[PDB]
């Protein structure tokens, strides 16, 4: 046994969405060991918040046209798939937005939570063209993870079935992109030893120290089966 | 056929006098399909009395069949 | 996002889609260098060079 | 006698006859209830009558001979 | 084999052939064992050829016949000869929805075959 | 041409390129063609293909299960799908699709009671369709008779 | 209901009465009001039997009670309807 | 309503049952096969490779029909008589119809063919265990040349077998597929660069000496490690694959002139209309041979830029040849119309 | 739209008319999903009229394969616009280009023989993307026929039905407006006159027992068709001249 | 269709004696695989007749087919299906192997329909000619069989035969290479 | 977080080499992820003892022949190879052999030193024929991880390499061979759950069960880096 440990070098964030992670020393092979087994854990098992539920008054169907808008209703609910949210508190907030006037709605247009944080304030949601045209909806996000689809969602619960709240699929998981790459690191003696720089790609939020710190803890705590039983 | 010889298990499950004119009048275990009035022409020779009877036999198959696991699960078929 | 089997290619003498997928790659390798020029917002006159 | 028929086969011979062994052998096990020999091993009575037959155990001379012992035997408490 | 099914007999037997019927070989064999033991007038016969559609054709049994082809003219035949099938092959047991004759079914049809035989 | 682009793209000139397996993370052993395939989903879906029917609806005449997943249909076993079985041998299962699966009435009822009791004992009987063909070669004026034992 | 061969032979007149149950005489089908079979039609139920299952025409006579019965007043036998695809 | 408890109950009565899958057209008696149903998930029934040959089933949109055996009789002769293990040989002619294509193939011919040095040529293995060990560990390719010592068994004139242990010089990959062979057979057969044709003669061989049960086990496993390895190889298909004869304008040309030759003797009046016709054919019949061999003597050894002493010859690793010479997929014929001359087409009429 | 084309995508897409295109060049005055206006320039516009061309969008409509027919607005809002240009996008056209399906990352190589002859092996990305998903509108029908036992109802009134399942039908009996359904739910309750039927001696019994008549009024329902599932996007009712309409109606 | 295998032994003594397709240079069909599962009729021993080596009734084992390869049998009586003398069907004997088991056939199995199924299917399912000169490859004697040819004025023997085989005779005297020479060839010697 | 751990189901120990190990329920994707990840410190990482030098007296190069020996020196190398050894104390020994007569030369010839144990006493080294025939040689032990071949020690290594010193690859890695197949595992609900059969083959001393433990010990030791 030569047990080596490696520590987090540099945290080099270029942008809020991409950040590149140096990491060292790592003993030599353990580089894409490390490497990959994180990178399928943090493809999928991250949790984050993504919008469950729609509803917008005057709309009874998402297939259905609004009026003084040049989006859909589906149009409009792709786009809020894509809404980047960080709620601190609450595991599930309702937003409210209300906007009028000849004005591209952007996610700032929302009324903020007093713990509710939009990452990207100029998300664009939806386009209203007529003056009078005004638009008024409550938007649900829940704290999931992975690809929950509406298929899924339509096909359980469904104890309270109102017409005229939309469903739409959660996309929780916030790892947009990953690659890990092994260069070697070079030590006094130890020359076969090599750094392992993650560079990671996420929607909102999701802090890029936070998610590795968790994507190795998912990872010790399946070692826990190998190692404590037997 | 699971329907009809169901009944006969639950039908000699009552009471002697009590299956000896409730199938004689539908035809179940006799030959000829009776009323109420034409079940007197076996043994009862009674109007009121087999009308009793017949339905006593009825009410005691109903708790049969709740009993089971029918009765309002059957009711839909 | 699609892995297609190769053995389905000699036998159907069907070039045409190995072509498109090295054009297809070429035109997107494009795509990708004008996407990474936008995300950075280098200028008006940089973009109409390349 | 699951994946693989040929020692089973090669037991009786004739893949027809087995055919017609194992099924009479499983419409026992089936129908009257009949004891099977072998372990079930949580297994269907068509691949017991199989496994029986491999192990040579069950035969269509044997089910014939105990067909007329139990048969006989039932005569003689008739009469 | 199935082709060389049939022969042509030309000289009489001591049963009632006589020139020119034409029968299945197999039939003519039998009686040919049964000549031999009894004697009597021998047949003299010769091996015809046939291709597979009237081979086909050829065999006793008209619901076979009929069922592969030429249907209207076969049924008119064989309501003329007064024709009765007994019922031998796996087609006609598949028609009327039965047991084959082969495979699996061989030791059902032999004991329906030897029920037969006794009565 | 493409070559030329694939330069303006600074992707190499094979179309190859060096791609690592998802589950180990090693590398693949040799380049592999990728880039961008234009692909369509076509009108044929799963949701319209797959189809299934233990008992459903009888046909009028020839009393066999209907055709077409619309109307419930049962799947034809033709000749050619018959002759399969008697080549391998297999009676029963043939003398099944003939009988219970299909025609014999009496057989397809008695067979669901027996399945229903675990007991899978054959209890078949003659096709419906057979007793219509004897009845419309006599309606033809060409008497068939059964020559019963 | 088990036989051992089959025979085909010439229908004589007289054999193709054995199996007619009744001479059709007229082209009628059924009634265009009460969809019933009309009297001596092609689909007569006084020829080829009942309609319903133990069910005279008219209907004096319903179920296993009246069993092998024929109808003074319609002219029907009340039998299982099975018989139509057999008469 | 689909109870969580019905699920449960369908697993308990699908066990031991076996289910026949058909194809259209059903051809011969394989075209219906039984087999034990696996429940998925998902409206897709899924059919076994090796099986997809008796069917004639590629997966371009193909459909079949299942069927269930329902008396105790006809599950007997499903599982007997149907059962795809029990039917591999053609009753046609006494070969195997079970047997390995495309991926599968492509995959051990892979593993079983040898390159010169490469990582640890001449290395010396205790097992086909170590020489695993070695080319997932990264100091070995699966084409390295290596003195291993694997130990064969081969069958007495009784029944026993006497195992025997041997150097011998093979590949890495060979090795690794020894471990797939079962005990009995000889190394040597699969000691050469294994194709379709080398595949099959191994299975016939399987099944003469162990018999049915071997023989279906160590099918399974040749599929397995045959998809495996195709998938580890990154095989794909290039531009470049495509190789065409640096000599293909000059033939052209030559078989050009020569063409002409004979139309300025038409014109002549001497040589026939018909007799023209058959001579231009030939020409260009056999123009199209030379161009062929051309490109494949081209690309069969295009390889010849070898290492350790100077400069060497073998085989190419081209992935378009490697696909035709296993027998994978693709001839002789198709690499014709893929970089040599697309040759001569004949009309409707059968005429060219 | 396709990244490697022909050039034949924009002609398909403009010359099968399934894209509205600008009969006069101008400024577009009014964008909306459902309509267009565009004000047409002096040199074009006649001096008659306002000069003003309205184009309204067919919206969701059922195609004879059971798609979806939907035309996108492609312009802006106060947009210059040309004669001959693409002002919306029929269901398979992108910007006046022809778009049939989604061009992706391909790689080809063997992989585990998911991929044996010709077999996919799709990425769950796409599914997620939901770029390859499809709309398929599907029509109902329900018919109230006259029969020689009498008029067929559409009532929500059905022997043995359950609130759960009459929540979702009005007071007509007709499912509402954005319902989700799944297989089974009934669409449009229908209820038919049953004549003499011989009931069996063991059910003569058995409603002896229970008590419950057998209902004259049987049950016709359409209801939705075993496995498909969606939302009701829309409704039509055809009534003759002077049978009772529903309230739904 | 009817035919069906009924009877283990019609005890014939009947067969047809087979010989190598020798067509071209390859070997198309071998003795050895056109004989394998054969039941052979008559005693077929080695070339020397002075001992037997193959047993009257018995199946062909790719063992006893390996023998006859090593003692160079030259043509075999094998039993066959048209020479059974079973009536109503044919006995296991005659026809041999079935070749989808690896073993004799058994009793009961309906061969016809596996018959023709296994003809036409290939059909179904399946659904250079440059001959300007024969070029002898091992070193022979020229040995002509069924041909009248005469000498011309170049000094070359023309063939005047329509039906002329060309066969190619090794040391010992044995058929090695087979072809066929056409009406008007030029022979070399 | 509904973190979802897996349960361990069986260890069938088919021999004391040989074992699998079923492993249920994984969630979606972590069959494959343990599964690497654990293969890839099995074989390269695992510690153990192998032999590194040796030299046979007479013996100038591996490709020579000795007389009255059947086993040329490589061959005697290749069975050294698979020597199994433990070292109790030092981390480098020694070991002398000196054997004659008509022999096969077993482990057990060797001179045991006081805390090194010959896992395998039976294993064979060499076949003595000739009786006349003595062979002498000191075979050097020591102790490390994963696979050192000679070919990547020669490059890196340029100090003492005197002639006569045989160079043997270095096995000191115990997991002879392992292999992780992923199957669907069933839930009521779940039935994109996955089991991991591991089957490992593993030499003396390590224990196929106590090396698994030690594997997933040495990934959690450098998951310590991350905090949790
Ligand atoms: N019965 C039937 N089968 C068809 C028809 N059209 C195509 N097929 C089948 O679908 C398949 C299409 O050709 P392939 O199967 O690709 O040919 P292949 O045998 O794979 O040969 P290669 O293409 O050289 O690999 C064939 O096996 C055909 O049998 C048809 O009209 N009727
Ligand atoms: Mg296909
Ligand atoms: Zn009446
Ligand atoms: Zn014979």
């Amino acid at each position: 046994t030569e047990f080596l440990k490696p520590r987090l070098v540099d945290i080099e964030q270029v942008s809020s969405t991409h950040a590149k992670v140096t990491l060292e020393p790592l003993e030599r092979g353990f580089g894409h060991t490390l490497g990959n087994a994180l990178r399928r854990i943090l493809l999928s098992s991250m949790p984050g918040c993504a919008v469950t539920e729609v509803e917008i008054d005057g709309v009874l169907h998402e297939y259905s046209t609004k009026e003084g808008v040049q989006e859909d209703i589906l149009e409009i609910l792709l786009n809020l798939k894509g809404l980047a949210v960080r709620v601190q508190g609450k595991d599930e907030v309702i937003l409210t937005l209300n906007k009028s006037g000849i004005g591209p709605v952007t996610a700032a247009d929302i009324t903020h939570d007093g713990d509710v944080e939009i990452v990207k304030p100029q998300h664009v949601i939806c386009h209203l063209t007529d003056e009078n045209a005004s638009i008024s909806m409550r938007i649900k996000v829940q704290r999931g993870r992975g690809y929950v689809p509406a298929s899924t969602r339509i096909h359980s619960e469904e104890d309270e079935r109102p017409i005229g709240r939309l469903l739409v699929d959660a996309c929780y998981s916030p790892v947009e992109r990953i690659a890990y790459n092994v260069e070697a690191a070079r030590v006094e003696q130890r020359t076969d030893l090599d750094k392992l720089v993650i560079e990671m790609e996420t929607n909102g939020t999701i802090d890029p120290e936070e998610a590795i710190r968790r994507a190795a803890t998912i990872l010790a705590e399946q070692l826990e089966a190998f190692v404590d039983l037997r | 056929d699971d329907m009809k010889q169901s009944i006969v298990k639950w039908l000699f499950e009552l009471n002697a006098k009590q299956r000896e004119v409730l199938a004689r009048r539908f035809g179940l275990l006799g030959y000829e399909a009776a009323t109420l009035e034409d079940v007197g022409r076996e043994i009862g020779l009674t109007r009121e009395r087999v009308r009793q009877i017949q339905v006593e036999g009825l009410r005691r198959l109903r708790e049969i069949l709740q009993t089971q696991g029918l009765n309002i699960e059957a009711l839909f078929l | 996002d699609i892995v297609l089997n190769p053995l389905g290619v000699p036998s159907r003498m069907n070039i045409g889609q190995i072509l498109e997928t090295h054009l297809g790659m070429a035109a997107k390798g494009i795509g990708d260098k004008i996407n990474a020029m936008l995300k950075q917002q280098q200028e008006v006159a940089k973009l109409r060079e390349f | 006698a699951r994946v693989t028929v040929q020692d089973a086969v090669e037991k009786i011979g004739n893949r027809f006859d087995l055919v017609l062994v194992a099924a009479r052998r499983a419409r026992q096990m089936q129908v009257g209830g009949k004891d099977p020999l072998v372990p079930e091993e949580n297994d269907k009575t068509t691949v017991i009558a199989l496994r029986e037959i491999e192990e040579g155990l069950i035969n269509n001379q044997i089910l014939d001979v105990r067909e007329r012992q139990e048969q006989q035997e039932q005569e003689a408490a008739e009469l | 084999r199935q082709m060389l099914r049939k022969a042509t007999i030309v000289n009489a037997g001591s049963s009632d052939f006589l020139e020119g019927e034409q029968v299945e070989y197999s039939r003519v064999k039998i009686a040919n064992r049964e000549l031999e033991a009894n004697g009597k007038v021998g047949a003299t016969y010769s091996r015809d050829l046939l291709g597979i559609t009237k081979a086909s054709l050829a065999t006793e049994s008209f619901i076979s016949a009929a069922s592969f082809q030429e249907t209207t003219r076969v049924l008119t035949e064989a309501a003329v000869a007064g024709k009765r099938d007994e019922l031998r092959g796996l087609k006609e047991n598949v028609i009327v929805g039965r047991l084959i004759p082969a495979g699996t079914g061989y030791a059902y049809h032999q004991d329906r075959m030897r029920r037969r035989a006794a009565g | 041409e493409i070559k030329e682009l694939l330069k303006l793209g600074d992707l190499p000139t094979s179309g190859q390129i060096r791609l690592y397996d998802g589950r180990t993370g090693e590398q693949f052993e040799r380049p592999v063609t990728v880039g961008y395939m234009y692909m369509l989903k076509l009108n044929h879906l799963v949701d319209d293909k797959m189809h299934a029917r233990s008992t459903g609806s009888y046909s009028l005449v020839t009393q066999q299960p209907l055709g077409g997943k619309a109307q419930f249909g049962g799947q034809r076993f033709g000749e050619m799908e018959v002759w399969a079985l008697e080549a391998y041998g297999a009676a029963y299962t043939l003398q099944e699709m003939l009988t219970v699966k299909s025609d014999d009435v009496n057989g397809r009822t008695k067979m669901y009671k027996n399945i229903v009791d675990g007991n899978h004992q054959m209890e078949p009987g003659m096709p419906e369709s057979f007793n219509v063909l004897l009845k419309e070669i006599r309606s033809l004026g060409i008497n068939i008779e059964l020559e019963d034992e | 209901e088990e036989f051992d061969a089959i025979k085909i032979a010439l229908a004589s007149p007289d054999m193709i009465r054995s199996w007619s149950f009744g001479e059709v005489k007229k082209p009628e089908t059924i009634n265009y009001r009460t969809f019933k079979p009309e009297r001596d039609g092609l689909f007569c139920a006084r020829i080829f039997g009942p309609v319903k299952d133990y069910e005279c025409l008219c209907g004096k006579y319903k179920r296993l009670k009246h069993r092998g019965v024929i109808c003074e007043k319609c002219g029907v036998e009340v039998t299982q309807t099975k018989v139509r695809r057999e008469r | 309503r689909e109870e969580a408890v019905v699920w449960d109950i369908l697993d308990e009565v699908i066990r031991e049952h076996p289910v026949l899958l058909n194809r259209a057209p059903t051809l011969h008696r394989l075209g219906i096969q039984a087999f034990e149903p696996v429940l998925i998930e998902g409206k897709a029934i899924q059919l076994h490779p090796l099986v997809c040959a008796a069917y004639n089933a590629d997966f371009d949109g193909d459909q079949m029909a299942v069927h269930v055996p329902l008396t105790l009789e006809a599950q007997l002769e499903a599982r007997a008589l149907m059962m795809s293990t029990n039917n591999i040989l053609s009753p046609a002619n006494g070969e195997p119809i079970i047997v390995p294509s495309q991926d599968v193939v492509l995959g051990l011919y892979y593993m079983t063919r040898d390159c010169v040095n490469a990582k640890g040529e001449g290395m010396v293995l205790t097992g086909p265990k170590e020489a695993e060990r070695l080319y997932r560990s990264g100091l070995a390719s699966l084409h390295a040349r290596v003195k291993v010592r694997i130990t064969e068994y081969e069958k007495d004139a009784n029944g026993e077998l006497v195992a025997k242990t041997s150097l011998k010089d093979t590949t890495v990959g060979r090795a690794i597929l020894w471990m797939i062979v079962p005990k009995g057979l000889p190394y040597s057969i699969v000691n050469q660069a294994l194709g379709k044709k080398a595949i099959s003669k191994m299975l016939n061989t399987c099944y003469r000496i162990l018999g049915l049960k071997p023989t279906v086990i160590f099918a399974d496993q040749i599929m397995y490690t045959g998809f495996a390895y195709a998938a580890r190889s990154g095989a794909s298909v290039g531009i470049d694959d495509m190789v065409i004869p640096e000599k293909k304008h000059e033939i052209i040309s030559e078989a050009e002139a020569e063409v002409a030759e004979i139309q300025e003797q038409f014109q002549s009046g001497l040589v026939t209309a018909g007799e023209r016709y058959n001579k231009v054919i030939d020409i260009w019949a056999a123009a199209n041979d030379r161009v062929s061999k051309a490109m494949m003597d081209n690309l069969q050894t295009e390889t010849v830029i070898n290492r350790d002493g100077q400069e060497e010859k073998q085989v190419s690793f081209n992935s378009i040849y490697m696909m035709a010479d296993s027998g994978a997929r693709g001839s002789a014929a198709q690499i014709r119309q893929l970089a040599g001359m697309r040759g001569l087409m004949a009309k409707p009429d059968g005429s060219i | 739209k396709p990244l490697v084309g022909t050039g034949m995508e924009r002609a398909v897409a403009v010359d099968s008319g399934v894209t509205a295109v600008a009969k006069r060049g101008g400024v577009v005055q009014y964008v909306d999903a459902s309509r267009i206006v565009i004000k047409v320039n002096e040199d074009e516009m006649y001096p008659g009229e306002a000069g003003i061309d309205i184009y309204n969008l067919t919206k969701y409509t059922r195609s004879n394969q059971n798609t979806c027919i939907n035309q996108m607005p492609c312009v802006s809002l106060g947009e210059p616009v040309e004669r001959g240009d693409v002002l919306a996008d029929g269901p398979s056209t992108d910007l006046g280009e022809l778009a049939l399906g989604q061009n992706m990352r391909v790689a080809f190589m063997p992989w585990n023989g998911y991929n044996f002859e010709d077999s996919i092996l799709v990425s769950e990305r796409v599914v997620q993307e939901d770029r390859f998903t499809t709309i398929h509108i599907q029509e109902l029908a329900c018919v109230s026929r006259d029969t020689k036992l009498g008029p067929e109802e559409i009532t929500a009134d059905i022997p043995n039905v359950g609130e759960a399942a009459l929540s979702k039908l009005d007071e007509s009996g007709i499912v509402y407006i954005g319902a989700e359904v799944t297989g089974g739910d009934i669409l449009v309750g229908k209820v038919t006159p049953k004549g003499e039927t011989q009931l069996t001696p063991e059910e003569k019994l058995l409603r002896a027992i229970f008590g419950e008549k057998a209902s004259d009024v049987k049950d016709s329902s359409l209801r939705v068709p075993n496995g498909v599932s969606g939302t009701v996007i829309d409704v039509q009712v055809f009534t003759r001249d002077g049978v009772e309409k529903d309230k739904r109606a | 269709q009817d035919l069906v295998v009924t009877e283990d032994d019609c005890g014939t003594h009947e067969g047809i004696m087979m010989t190598p397709v020798i067509e071209g240079g390859d070997v198309k069909e071998p003795l050895r695989d056109r004989v394998l599962g054969r039941v052979t009729a008559e005693d077929v021993l080695k070339p020397g007749t002075a001992d037997i080596l193959v047993p009257r009734n018995t199946l062909l084992h790719e063992q006893w087919c390996d023998l006859l390869e090593e003692n160079s049998v030259d043509a075999v009586k094998v039993r066959s299906v048209v020479s059974c003398d079973t009536d109503f069907g044919v006995c296991a004997h005659c026809y041999g192997r079935d070749l989808a088991r690896g073993h004799i056939i058994n009793k009961g199995e309906a061969i016809g329909v596996i018959a023709a199924q296994s003809i036409g299917e290939p059909g179904t399912q399946l659904t250079a000619a440059a001959e300007s000169s024969i070029q002898v490859k091992n070193k022979g004697s020229i040995k002509l069989s069924n041909v009248k040819s005469v000498v011309n004025s170049s000094g070359k023997l023309v063939i005047t035969s329509r039906n002329t085989e060309l066969k190619l005779i090794d040391e010992f005297g044995r058929t090695k290479e087979s072809y066929k020479v056409p009406y008007g060839a030029v022979l070399a010697k």
